[PDB]
RNA sequence: GGUCAAAAUGC
RNA sequence: GGUCAAAAUGC
């Protein structure tokens, strides 16, 4: 085909609400919509989010039509300066297809790893014209792939990394007609 | 373990061969600054002063090689769009002794060729410098003379909104060099003679504005106290009288946009600017389309019952002269929406089927041929 | 001829799936077929030279000619000459994206040259204008896969 | 073929800044040129670079032309007097083909196990000439491999070592003319 | 009338072909100055700056071509009489990484061949600078770095009455490339190895004057406090054990007039320089014609029992070494009429019919191989 | 007569 | 294995 090895690419990197007053609760709370490109966040605080114009990333918000498996991937950075003996922070992790609450979850992870932890899945596109799927189009009230987190003393479990990369059989076609994506610096 | 140099293939003698890009001797970029008037020599010099003008694939082997047994191609290259027409020419001569002429009576015998960029975006003429032999040499064409002459001949009709330039690209070609030489007494058929006969120009209007051209072509071009001169008429003038078949190639040197229908025959002076009845002559009527430009025009030797005089004195009256003469007239008019006047100009190619009674001891000097501005 | 990322924007990147995909690779060849369209009036003339080369080379180099080349001439109602670059132009394959800074001197990546060889004439004021549109990357070799450069530069555009 | 197990090659030690005055930051930061054969380090300290003239770090900074995969291997072996309940430290790893900012990231690992970690990963060698790559040489504004590191609290994890195999599939050719390697005692 | 330009051959992606005159890209002369010593740099540069050194036929062709793929063709040139020498050497490597090492060791893995003008009064390389395909560009040779070493490797026998100087015809090739890629992990047949094996150095009188070399051949070369490398030797030394048949190549590089007989054969470490008795082991005895300069040597693999160590450590003494060594003898004597010291250059140049049990995990740094003046 | 143009394009 | 040398000259 056409191929390297290890090489995936970058989408996300979220980062937590340094304002965060443990006093309106324990949790703060965030989606990324892979096949959108889009975070949605909480009002908790003043959020530092970011998506990367990479080549997928890029790719992504561009082909309207989409038939094919993409590779994830969430990294957790933490605060280091906490002392191991010291954590108190799970993060519930969430796969979904809209941002609804009658919807029902396809996967759940939950982690507790202290300071950093990892998380490897497979994720599949799976729609109604051929087996291709578009951007939660009204066409067959049409779906995404949600990747939402649930953070617990996110003063702690500081810093989301999200990587993704594509299957040798990721089958797009069509232009989404998008503005123009912001370029940092 | 040694290499012998002796059987080494250092020592090859031969016409360079290759692509027409392998074979590129130089790139020549000549200047038409948009006030340019007619008459105007665009540049003159010399062949391989023109040849050795940057470095090109061949270009060294334009320099280091003894026998070119090829041909010098050029390609030239300038659009104008079809509201306007310079009429430009490249003349290639075999020597220049001094302070000479650059009419284009005394630069067209060799090998040149008048265009008007509206019509022909892309010119090509290929030519052999030794017109003797089979091969050239750049030393030759340095130690000889050979000569290049870009000249405008009918200017601009409407003037460009800025300068202009002509790109001429020169090559050296896949195609042999072959002789033409010229036995003096004993013509060739068919005769080469290529002769400015004229630059016959027609106002706008609805004027007969009748041009007649002497058929006696021996002296050549007049001049204000003086002759002007080109072998190919040097030559016919070594003879008495003449005939045979008499080729012309009528060129249109005004824009696209100048219209006029122009009606061609062969008569005698004797005859008045309003003669009704010509046209009840052998005549052909020549239209030019858009752009197009040029026109061959063949009057048959069955148009002449006897043979003429090669010399007729300059003074001799139009109405003395036993000559045929070559008439163009306005078969309708002159009409465009611009201002200019229809100009085009009339070349002897080549005389065919000739017939040469006599030895011409001279007469002195010429009469004039047509000339003037754009 | 480096072409990830797309079109450069002040501050963004202008992005199509055709151009998203190819940058999802890393280095690429092919034949690359150009499609030049005329969009100024028939009455405005030029002879446009096309070639391939590389930025290091000084605007004034009369030598470039020397090089293969295709001279392009429009017939007055004629608006479209479609170009054809043979893979035996480029010696090996080239990056996909080159940073937006990459000094024309610092290009190891082949450039899409054109020129004036004559002159631009006209009797009506004018700016000859000529659209150029990769249609198809034909024999593509596509060795890699890029984790991507930042952006990418410019493309030119302006009035009429 | 001609194959061996368990025979990998040393090609990196890399070890940290001893006088580091935690103000003026937490962490530190170094970068090993993989195909290249260079550490690359920070103004935090005077650290202690080592690069071993071992047979594989030997052949890939003299051999121009590569093409397959290598494999790679750091390890941390770190600061041992550190009671396992009072451990800060993680340490950010990131591969990339230059050493820009602009560029982006290949891959991306966080690993904050206390004393020791493993971390074992392939890279593969793709380029322009026939599929063979030269370092970081201008022809096709070509790259390399980097394996970039960030350390927070640098006196925790202490040290670093690089080792690589070889693959079965790794071909070169042509000479990269580099100077006399230095040999230590 | 019109020429069309899109029908012109002006688009030609074609190598250059012709005669080795049409096909000439430089002429690099480079300069010998009698005071020379050996190991001296006569010129160090990049190709593309050896090969932009003149305007000669296919110079253009060079720079204007994209893919050229044919091959770089050296003709060199230097005549010395027969009672002096000179052992001169061209090598061109792939890339330059800074300040680099310039001895033979460093300098000849790739493509690169060492000349006795007194016996050799022109040499002829041929190589294929992309090692891993089929064409080059004079880009490629500019942004990777194409270096060429010319370098004197045994000095002056004689000294010559005044300077010298050695001119480099350079050429492009009638003969297409063919790639030359090492797998590491999988050699060839016959694997190319290219390894200065040493400078043997005989003085002349009655001395045996015995030289051990180390059939261990991983690292490299031994400098003080370092290791040199080529590439041929990175990989070999990536293997753990090896045999095969060992091709030596056996120079002269001193003049024609010192005369030795060397005896060569195949042994261990232990043995005294007084063994009477090695002779009476498989041995061949080499002698040079006049202008004779190059003895290839072939021990088989049948000369060696079981397979060794690719990598030894660099103390190991000449009574712990299991691994067999290339020992070389004076079988007469070293005779001349003019001062002079026997040197004959070897070099391993194919290991043929291999066999590479093992993987090397490393033994640090590597021992010295013979050098010295003139 | 020479020159030139022409006997046409795409994968 | 590549390179190279070689399978030779004159009218």
């Amino acid at each position: 085909s056409i191929s390297q090895q290890t090489v995936w690419n970058q989408m996300a990197t979220v980062r937590t609400p340094l304002n965060f007053d443990s006093s309106k609760q324990s949790f703060c709370q965030f989606s990324v919509d892979l096949l959108g490109g889009g975070i949605s966040v909480d009002k908790t605080g003043d959020w530092i989010t970011l998506v990367q114009n990479s080549p997928i990333s890029n790719l992504l918000r561009v082909a309207a039509w989409k038939k094919g498996c993409l590779m994830v991937k969430v990294v957790m950075s933490g605060n280091a300066a906490v002392k191991r003996s010291d954590w108190a922070s799970l993060v519930q992790v969430f796969l979904t297809n809209s941002n609804s609450t009658e919807h029902f979850d396809a996967c759940r992870w939950t982690k507790s790893e202290p300071h950093s932890w990892e998380l490897i899945f497979p994720i599949e596109v799976c729609g109604p014209n051929n087996g291709f799927e578009m951007w939660s189009s009204e066409w067959a009230n049409q779906t995404s792939w949600h990747l939402s987190f649930l953070v617990d003393n996110p003063k702690q479990s500081t810093t989301f990394d999200v990587l993704l990369g594509i299957s040798q059989n990721f089958e797009i076609a069509g232009n989404t007609l998008m503005p123009a994506f912001s370029v940092p610096q | 373990m040694e290499t012998n140099l002796f059987k080494l293939s250092l020592d090859d003698v031969e016409t360079p061969k290759g692509s027409m890009l392998d074979l590129k001797i130089s790139q020549s970029k000549i200047a038409l600054p948009k006030n340019t008037v007619g008459g105007t020599i665009l540049r003159s010099d010399l062949l391989a002063n023109f040849l050795t003008e940057g470095n090109f694939r061949a270009s060294v082997d334009l320099q280091r090689t003894h026998r070119i047994k090829g041909m010098i191609k050029m390609v030239a290259t300038v659009g104008i769009p079809e509201n306007t027409g310079i009429a430009l020419a490249c003349a290639m001569n075999s020597s220049i002794r001094g302070r000479a002429s650059s009419d284009i009576y005394t630069i067209c015998s060799q090998d040149c060729e008048l265009w008007n960029p509206a019509c022909t975006k892309a010119m090509t003429m290929s030519f052999n410098p030794n017109p003797c032999s089979d091969a050239w040499s750049l030393e030759f064409l340095k130690r000889t003379g050979f000569h290049c002459d870009i000249i405008c001949v009918t200017g601009w009709t409407a003037t460009p909104m800025q300068d202009v330039q002509v790109t001429i690209d020169w090559f050296i070609s896949s195609q042999e060099c072959v002789p033409r030489t010229y036995c003096v007494l004993n013509p060739q058929n068919p005769f080469v003679l290529n002769r400015w006969m004229g630059k016959l120009t027609f106002p706008q209007g609805t004027s007969r504005s009748v041009k007649r051209m002497p058929l006696s072509i021996g002296g050549g071009a007049g001049a204000k106290s003086a002759i002007l001169m080109n072998m190919p008429n040097a030559v016919l003038s070594m003879w008495r009288y003449f005939v045979g078949d008499l080729v012309f190639e009528v060129s249109k040197m005004t824009s696209p946009y100048i219209k006029c229908t122009v009606s061609f025959f062969i008569a005698f002076g004797n005859l008045a600017d309003d003669t009704i009845n010509f046209e009840a002559f052998p005549h052909k009527l020549v239209q030019f389309g858009e752009i197009q430009e040029k026109v061959v025009l063949k009057f048959s030797q069955e148009e002449f019952l006897t043979a003429w005089s090669t010399q007729v004195r300059p003074a001799t009256t139009l109405l003395a002269d036993g000559c045929p003469y070559l008439y163009a007239m306005v078969h309708d008019s002159s009409v465009s929406t611009i201002p200019g006047d229809f100009v085009i100009g009339v070349k002897l190619t080549i005389i065919e089927n000739m017939c040469a009674y006599g030895l011409n001891p001279g007469i002195s000097g010429s009469r004039l041929l047509g000339t003037i501005p754009q």
